[PDB]
């Protein structure tokens, strides 16, 4: 709720970058839970001869790299000073909130399984509520993408 | 996957940071109406900050300063600006034991790479009050009367922040570029003397005390002041530094510590005696009331009847004569040390030893409020 909501007098941008960057870093400490042991969809990269298809989940390694590629970056993140950003993160930063949704989803198709034994869950659902009300928010993420997360959604 | 319900325990330390993060950005409203004051455009500017990410080599490197076990510090230019910090080097495992006044060095904020912790400081430009004795034994009296003072103020400072140093050294201490005198602190650097040792051509005592200076340390630590509660038991208190300004003062006047042995454990054995132990030399030139002080440190840490119960009452010493004890810290030093940079390590014996029985061999910020 009030969380998310860019605070008063703070640059969007910096309010966003930590925003993604927090995000990005908890996520991975999820499927750290999950760690190895590993309808439709949608399969990306391309062109580049790349986007072809079966990952069977299990890919998710070279996938959150990129962010990790992309948020480390000197100038894509300029953490440095007071140096500014292109903003044209706005863009990138819609591709890794949107490519982060992929694991949010495969750990929701697939491996939500494993979670409940755990008595872990309303973190991963708190957390997963945490994602999109912030990205919807800031419209950081078409409607369309959300598909597979619409019927899961809307239980407000 | 035994473990992974640490990603729950953490994670709501997690959703716990950032709740009171942002009613702490609620520290706006602040809202002064005492101004009658604009309008006039906004007043109101907040970057932020960040907790961003960081490194080692962020840092260069200028020149190695001096060495301890657990590490060395260091004197370093940071890259990315251009500065110079006061870098300490210490150990992750294996090593064990799993602010604001103007006396102590300033670590700022720290760092750490896969088995060293990095603390970053106010540099000090004027080496310590080790390699001073050094340079000139100090030729003293009222050189030492500045020294000591200086000395009880930032020890009287610490005690009041509920502290006991426990350790008071010459190499301990650190010269400023006024020359001034600030300590720093500890680290937290640890170890102990115990339990007990067993066993069982000079020409002059001046002379046989200088087969001191051994090896430079990279070993160490000796004791230079250990009050003699400490080996043995759990004990202390305050009471425990004092007695390291008689072992301290007490150097810079005669030449050596008052125990010193020889061998690192003929200290305990002199310091666990004093009383038959201590002796000032005979080369003259002591006053009856320095030499009256020392002893009053130096004695027994006894508290019933007696107090010290002290901290103050050791600047009613006639020792001091003045000052105010107030205008002290602007005053002209003994020795303002000359500097031919920014960078000057003159003040520092850069040597060589470089010996770390560690390596096998081969960031954050989640900080509160902002400075400067
Ligand atoms: N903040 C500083 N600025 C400049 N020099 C420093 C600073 N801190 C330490 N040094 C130097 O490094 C020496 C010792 O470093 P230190 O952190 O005291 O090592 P240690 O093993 O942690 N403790 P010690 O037993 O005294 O060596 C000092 O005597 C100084 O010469």
């Amino acid at each position: 709720k009030t969380i998310v909501q860019l605070p008063k007098y703070v640059d969007l941008g910096e309010w966003i970058a930590l925003n993604v960057f927090e995000f990005f870093t908890n996520l991975n400490q999820f499927y750290g839970v999950v760690a190895e042991y590993v309808h439709t969809d949608y399969l990306w990269l391309d062109a580049n001869n790349r986007q072809v298809s079966l990952p069977a989940s299990q890919y998710i390694d070279l996938a959150l790299t990129w962010i990790n590629n992309k948020v480390n970056d000197k100038n894509l993140f300029p953490t440095k000073n007071g140096l500014p950003f292109p903003q044209q993160f706005s863009r990138d930063v819609q591709r890794i909130m949107v490519q982060m949704f992929r694991i949010f989803a495969h750990i929701y198709h697939h491996h939500f399984d494993k979670i409940v034994h755990l008595s872990l869950e309303a973190h991963w659902n708190s957390f997963f509520s945490h994602f999109i009300s912030f990205a919807k928010e800031f419209k950081i993420i078409d409607r369309k993408e959300m598909a597979p997360l619409l019927p899961l959604i809307e239980s407000f | 996957y035994q473990s992974s319900v640490k990603y729950a325990i953490e994670r709501n330390e997690r959703r716990v940071e950032l709740e009171t993060e942002l009613t702490s950005h609620n520290w706006s409203e602040e809202r002064k109406s005492r101004q009658l004051s604009s309008l006039g455009k906004k007043e109101s500017q907040f970057l932020r900050l960040r907790r961003t990410r960081l490194s080692l080599e962020d840092f260069h490197t200028v020149k190695v300063i001096g060495k301890g076990a657990f590490g060395e510090v260091r004197l370093v230019q940071k890259k990315d600006t251009g500065k110079i910090y006061a870098m300490k080097t210490l150990l992750k495992s294996e090593m064990y034991k799993k602010s604001d006044s103007p006396w102590v060095v300033s670590l700022y904020y720290s760092f750490q790479d896969a088995q060293y912790l990095y603390l970053i400081m106010e540099f000090l430009p004027g080496g310590d009050l080790m390699t001073m004795l050094i340079r000139w034994q100090l030729f003293t009296e009222d050189v030492t009367r500045f020294y000591m003072a200086e000395c009880i103020l930032a020890i009287e400072t610490i005690h009041k922040l509920g502290f006991i140093h426990r350790a008071i050294k010459p190499d301990n201490i650190l010269i400023d570029i006024r020359g001034h005198i600030k300590l720093s602190d500890f680290g937290l650097s640890t170890g102990f003397h115990k339990t007990h040792d067993s066993n069982y051509n000079r020409q002059q005592i001046q002379t046989w005390r200088k087969s001191r200076r051994l090896m430079a340390y990279s070993t160490v630590g000796t004791p230079d002041y250990i009050a003699p509660e400490i080996f043995l038991y759990q004990g202390y208190g305050q009471e425990c530094d004092w007695w390291s300004l008689g072992a301290i003062m007490y150097e810079c006047l005669i030449g050596w510590p008052p125990f010193c042995s020889e061998t690192p454990q003929e200290t305990y054995r002199k310091i666990m005696n004093f009383e038959q132990t201590l002796q000032f030399p005979d080369d003259i030139h002591i006053s009856y009331e320095a030499e009256d002080l020392i002893r009053r440190l130096l004695t027994h840490a006894d508290q019933r009847l007696g107090r010290h119960g002290g901290a103050d009452e050791i600047k009613s010493h006639p020792f001091f004569r003045g000052v105010d004890w107030n205008t002290i810290r602007q005053v002209e030093a003994p020795y303002i040390p000359k500097l031919s940079s920014i960078t000057d390590t003159r003040f520092f014996p850069t040597d060589e030893l470089e010996n770390v029985p560690d390596s096998p061999a081969m960031i954050g910020y989640t900080y509160s409020r902002f400075d400067y």
